[PDB]
């Protein structure tokens, strides 16, 4: 099922700052008391992060990964509902998807014959399931956190990464109650599933499923540098500093 | 005054701090050595040993062991140079007493 | 530090008897 | 002690260093994940087909117990080369996960399948990563996979632009432009199709033939892994320094309750000397610390040689409540232990001094010791 | 001089090696960890056979 709406509606890409953003726990191991340094992908602070918001009708955009991406959400009643991962999203190479339908999270890398433009309501957004390699289901992800009634908005971090064949996921919860801004304050991610891919992908694409809500995200650009992180006694990251963003970092 | 003067600035006292502070940044680091790789494939002995039959355990060992005596050399060398300067102080102020 | 080796050692003249000295010195010198 | 270290049969008086003194593990725990099926690695070694080169499956294997001796006992596999890894310690070591990638290629580039080299499927559909660590499994497989007519089910993929990512697995069959212009449809004038056929009959010699390939691809000890061996799990016991083994972590130390709280996906706490120092049981869900159990040097205090052969021994920086515990039952360091026949014992900070009596009267300090105590030999 | 002469498999030759694993090295034919001196083989099928 393919029906394909209009057009692009209008150029709402913006621009907003990632104030302290961007950082997962690098490793299994836990410490405690230590400012430990990392060597490896990780999105810069302050860093001009392509900005979005659903405010009607609208589509998905295609954005790349040039080493790799950091994704945001800032989200109400769970809008978000997952990515399209490709290179050429024609069903000539392989590409990846993930969609979190109404009984849980489904993650297949096939030959997907994606459709031009894929939106839910309907599980619209491939057309061919031809070759595949993969195929796993879970329990859903849809873990709605404290609070309750969204009296608080959600924040849920995301890092997707290509490494030597090696697909990994981290995640994270938290309230946020800033209105339009990405909240002040640090963060970091739990690591959630490494998955073997094995695949090229170049360019991605997101999902939302449609239903009175509006919800926005930002695009963040993961890059290879070194950053030093201040766990507090407890073993959870309380601080972060760039090693490349100005002469005092 | 001179009882207020010393009760009032940290900034009098850097010399002993110093001394304090060159100690433990050397020790510190000399910890810290245990960490690196020195081009094998494992920083850790027990894990070499665990892995690999008795002949290769031993060879990345020596890369270990070749690695680990030079830090060591080089942390002697730079004790032996401090002694001598704290030496060379210690008999200045004794000149002085 | 220690758990790697590391071990420190004890002076032999403890703080009490370098102030011992230090007050039989000012002491001999003021009177 | 003194003599053997000075290298020579006189002694003068003074303290001297000798050996350091540390106390020896009593007994052994091991403590592995109490899951009892076996690894289908059957269902990958036997195997009816596998896929081609070009396109070589991957299946995860986990939640299981594996057996690398009846890999290794078989003479079948012709060659077996691994890469920080050895089957001899396979059946006791644990696995984070375990994945198997099966292909089957030409007895030519075997030697292609190891890391690093280069070559027609090297560089084209299968690369292992520079730093890869694992074991690679391969034989000739001719009489099970040859048919006189020729096997063309197996092709591997000649052209690509650029050479692939590790592990990287290419499906896509578009037209090679080996020509400067461009050109479509099934096939063209120097426009190859990117995979090349096989022809395996009975009658090729070696080298030419089909060697049927298996591979894994696992990575240790930076994850709670979860797959090992048939190794039998022993109880644990407290505030005894003994030398344990929780998945695969080979130490010792005594083990006593600690406080600090691991996240689900962290196994092990690390200290600056990047040594682990807390550890969780993988069959209950409480934390222990390890800490090394009590060590420190010795030194042996002694007159003059020709005046008597009578000696003390020091501890440094060792609370002498243990010394009665380093009882000679157990292996010790220093094996002479007959100067912990007791009332002759006085403790200073800077440790336990043994054999020697304590007085009142003070004197100029002979032997310095430490901490303002001071020996000396007399009536 | 000591000869020490035995007959083995063509694929087990690779254990005759010092530090070897297999069945043969493991079970009677192990040289020691410093072994000096050497081994000598060659196929006698057409001898033997
Ligand atoms: C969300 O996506 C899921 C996967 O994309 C999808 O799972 C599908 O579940 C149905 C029913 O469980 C499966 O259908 C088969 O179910 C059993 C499995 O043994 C068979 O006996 C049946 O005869 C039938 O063939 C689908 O196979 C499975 N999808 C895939 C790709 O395997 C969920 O149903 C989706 N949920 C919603 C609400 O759309
Ligand atoms: C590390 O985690 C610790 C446990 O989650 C946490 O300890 C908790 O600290 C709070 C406040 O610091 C305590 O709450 C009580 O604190 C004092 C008593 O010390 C009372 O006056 C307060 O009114 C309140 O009742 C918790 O009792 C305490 N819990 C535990 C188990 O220690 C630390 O604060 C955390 N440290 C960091 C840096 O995050
Ligand atoms: C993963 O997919 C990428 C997208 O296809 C791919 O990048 C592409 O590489 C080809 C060949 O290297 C480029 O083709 C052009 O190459 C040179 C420039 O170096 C031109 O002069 C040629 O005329 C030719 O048109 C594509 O331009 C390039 N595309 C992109 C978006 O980068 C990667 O190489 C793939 N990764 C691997 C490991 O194969
Ligand atoms: C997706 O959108 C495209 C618009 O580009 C639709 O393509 C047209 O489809 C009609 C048939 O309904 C053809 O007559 C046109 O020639 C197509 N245009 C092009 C440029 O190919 C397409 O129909 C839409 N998808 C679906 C399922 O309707
Ligand atoms: C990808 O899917 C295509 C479509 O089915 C496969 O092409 C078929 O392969 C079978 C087996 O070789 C042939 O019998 C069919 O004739 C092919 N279809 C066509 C239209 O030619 C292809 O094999 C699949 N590729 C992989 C790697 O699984
Ligand atoms: C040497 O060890 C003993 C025991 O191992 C220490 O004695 C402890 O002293 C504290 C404080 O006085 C008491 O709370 C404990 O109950 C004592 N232990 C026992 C087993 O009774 C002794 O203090 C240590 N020596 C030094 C210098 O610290
Ligand atoms: C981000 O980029 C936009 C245009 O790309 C520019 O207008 C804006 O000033 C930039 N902001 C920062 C903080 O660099
Ligand atoms: C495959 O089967 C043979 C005999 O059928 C058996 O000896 C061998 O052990 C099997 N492979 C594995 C990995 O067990
Ligand atoms: C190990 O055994 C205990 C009791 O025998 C059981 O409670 C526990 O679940 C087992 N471990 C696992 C991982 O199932
Ligand atoms: C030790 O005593 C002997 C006599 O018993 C004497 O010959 C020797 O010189 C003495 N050693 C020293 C160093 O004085
Ligand atoms: C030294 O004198 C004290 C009295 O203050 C006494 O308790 C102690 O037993 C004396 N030392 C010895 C070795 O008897």
């Amino acid at each position: 099922q393919c029906v394909n709406l209009t057009t692009r509606t209008q150029l709402p890409s913006a621009y907003t700052n990632s104030f302290t953003r961007g950082v997962y726990y690098p490793d299994k191991v836990f410490r405690s008391s230590v400012l430990h340094s990392t060597q490896d992908l990780f999105l810069p602070f302050f860093s001009n992060v392509t900005w979005f918001h659903a405010i009607k009708r609208f589509d998905n955009p295609v954005l790349p990964f040039n080493d790799g991406v950091y994704f945001a959400s800032t989200e109400k009643s769970n809008i978000i509902r997952g990515w399209i991962f490709g290179t050429t999203l024609d069903s000539k190479t392989q590409s990846l998807l993930i969609v979190n339908n109404a009984t849980n999270a489904v993650i297949k890398v096939c030959e997907f014959q994606f459709c031009n433009d894929p939106f839910l309501g309907e599980f619209r957004v491939y057309s061919s399931a031809n070759n595949c390699t993969f195929e796993y289901v879970s329990q859903p992800f849809l873990m709605d956190l404290e609070g309750k009634q969204g009296n608080f908005k959600n924040l849920r971090e995301f890092v997707f990464k290509n490494i030597d064949g090696y697909f990994k996921i981290y995640s994270k919860h938290t309230p946020i109650n800033l209105v339009r801004d990405l909240p002040q304050g640090f963060s970091a991610l739990e690591p959630l599933v490494d998955l073997p891919i094995g695949i090229n992908i170049t360019r991605f694409q997101t999902l939302y499923r449609s239903y009175a809500g509006a919800a926005a995200y930002y695009v963040g650009y993961l890059q290879p540098r070194t950053f030093l992180l201040k766990y507090n006694e407890n073993g959870t990251i309380t601080d972060a500093v760039d090693c490349a963003l100005d002469p005092l970092s | 005054k001179i009882q207020d003067s010393l009760s009032s600035t940290p900034s009098a006292l850097g010399k002993l701090q110093d001394v304090v502070n060159q100690n433990a940044q050397a020790l510190n680091t000399l910890v810290k050595q245990l960490s690196s790789n020195f081009g094998a494939i494992s920083s850790v002995l027990n894990d070499i040993l665990s892995r690999l039959d008795p002949p290769e355990a031993e060879v990345q060992i020596d890369r270990l062991i070749t690695g680990r005596l030079q830090s060591l050399q080089t942390y002697v060398t730079q004790q032996l140079i401090r002694a001598a300067e704290i030496r060379a102080s210690a008999n200045l102020a004794a000149i002085k007493m | 530090q220690k758990f790697n080796g590391l071990t420190v050692l004890p002076p032999l003249l403890t703080d009490e008897m370098i102030a011992q000295y230090t007050s039989a010195l000012l002491a001999g010198t003021i009177t | 002690e003194t003599k053997c270290t000075l290298k020579s049969f006189t002694v003068e008086k003074g303290i001297y260093q000798t050996s350091n003194f540390r106390v020896q593990p009593t007994e052994s725990i091991v403590r592995f994940p109490n899951i009892t099926n076996l690894c289908p690695f059957g269902e990958v070694f036997n195997a009816t087909r596998f896929a081609s080169v070009y396109a070589w499956n991957r299946k995860r294997i986990s939640n299981c117990v594996a057996d690398y001796s009846v890999l290794y006992n078989s003479a079948s596999f012709s060659t077996f080369k691994c890469y920080g890894v050895s089957p001899t310690k396979l059946n006791d070591l644990c696995f984070t996960n375990v994945y198997a990638d099966s292909f089957v290629i030409r007895g030519d580039e075997v030697r292609q399948i190891a890391p690093g080299q280069t070559g027609k499927i090297a560089d084209y559909n299968y690369k292992l990563p520079d730093d890869f660590t694992g074991c690679v499994i391969a034989w000739n497989s001719n009489n099970l996979d040859s048919k006189v007519g020729g096997n063309y089910n197996y092709l591997y993929r000649l052209f690509r632009k650029s050479n692939l990512k590790p592990f990287e697995r290419d499906i896509s069959t578009e037209i090679y432009q080996a020509g400067n212009t461009p050109c479509n449809g099934v096939k063209g004038f120097n426009c190859y199709f990117p995979l090349q056929s096989y022809g395996f009959q009975p009658t090729n010699g070696v080298g030419y033939q089909p060697y049927r390939v298996v591979v894994l691809s696992f990575e240790l000890l930076h994850a709670p892994a979860t797959v090992c061996g048939p190794k039998k799990s022993t109880n644990l016991v407290k505030n005894k320094c003994v030398n344990f083994n929780f998945n695969g972590l080979t130490g010792t130390g005594v083990l006593t309750e600690s406080n600090k709280k691991f996240l689900p996906f962290q196994q092990f706490g690390r200290d600056i000397a990047d040594t682990t120092d807390a550890v969780r049981d993988p069959q209950t869900l409480e934390i222990l610390d390890i800490t090394p159990c009590s060590f420190g040097g010795v030194s042996v205090i002694t007159p003059g040689t020709n005046t008597s052969n009578q000696v003390a021994v020091l501890y440094q920086g060792v609370n002498c409540t243990e010394v009665p515990v380093a009882i000679h039952a157990d292996q010790l360091t220093p094996t002479w232990r007959v100067y912990s026949t007791g009332s002759n014992v006085f403790q200073t900070r800077a440790g336990c001094l043994i054999g020697a009596e304590h007085v009142n009267n003070s004197y100029e300090c002979d032997i310095p010791i430490g901490a303002g105590i001071c020996a000396s030999y007399q009536t």
